[PDB]
């Protein structure tokens, strides 16, 4: 995820701007965790009894 | 039953409706700010694909 090169006077919109990607960050962090854990528990919980 | 066959057609569906709506909200709450428009996107879905669905962005 590249952020835009952006720079906003503002320093109080700026910081805002700073948490709300700070909380989008924090977010595709877990999505790709979610995501791994999600596929592998189901595949590491149903795979052994088909085979 | 063809009522449930309908019925689970349906739920599939919507399912697939929530998961684009999922994206599409996604979509809808950026800004330029913290997301960057590629060209591509642009040329894509603020001229071609709206013609098509006659939709005429009015770019006043």
């Amino acid at each position: 995820m590249k952020r835009p090169s952006v720079v906003d006077t503002d320093f109080e919109r700026s910081v805002k701007e700073d948490w709300k990607y700070v909380a989008m960050v924090i977010d595709r962090i877990f999505l790709w965790m979610f995501i791994i854990v999600c596929l592998l528990g189901t595949v590491g919980l149903f795979l052994p009894p088909w085979l | 039953p063809l009522v449930g066959k309908y019925l689970m057609f349906t739920m599939v569906l919507v399912t697939f409706s929530i998961v684009t709506s999922v994206c599409v909200l996604n979509v809808h709450h950026r800004s330029p700010t913290t997301h960057t428009m590629a060209p591509w996107v642009k040329v894509v879905f603020l001229e071609k694909l709206p013609a098509l669905l006659f939709m005429q962005q009015p770019r006043h």
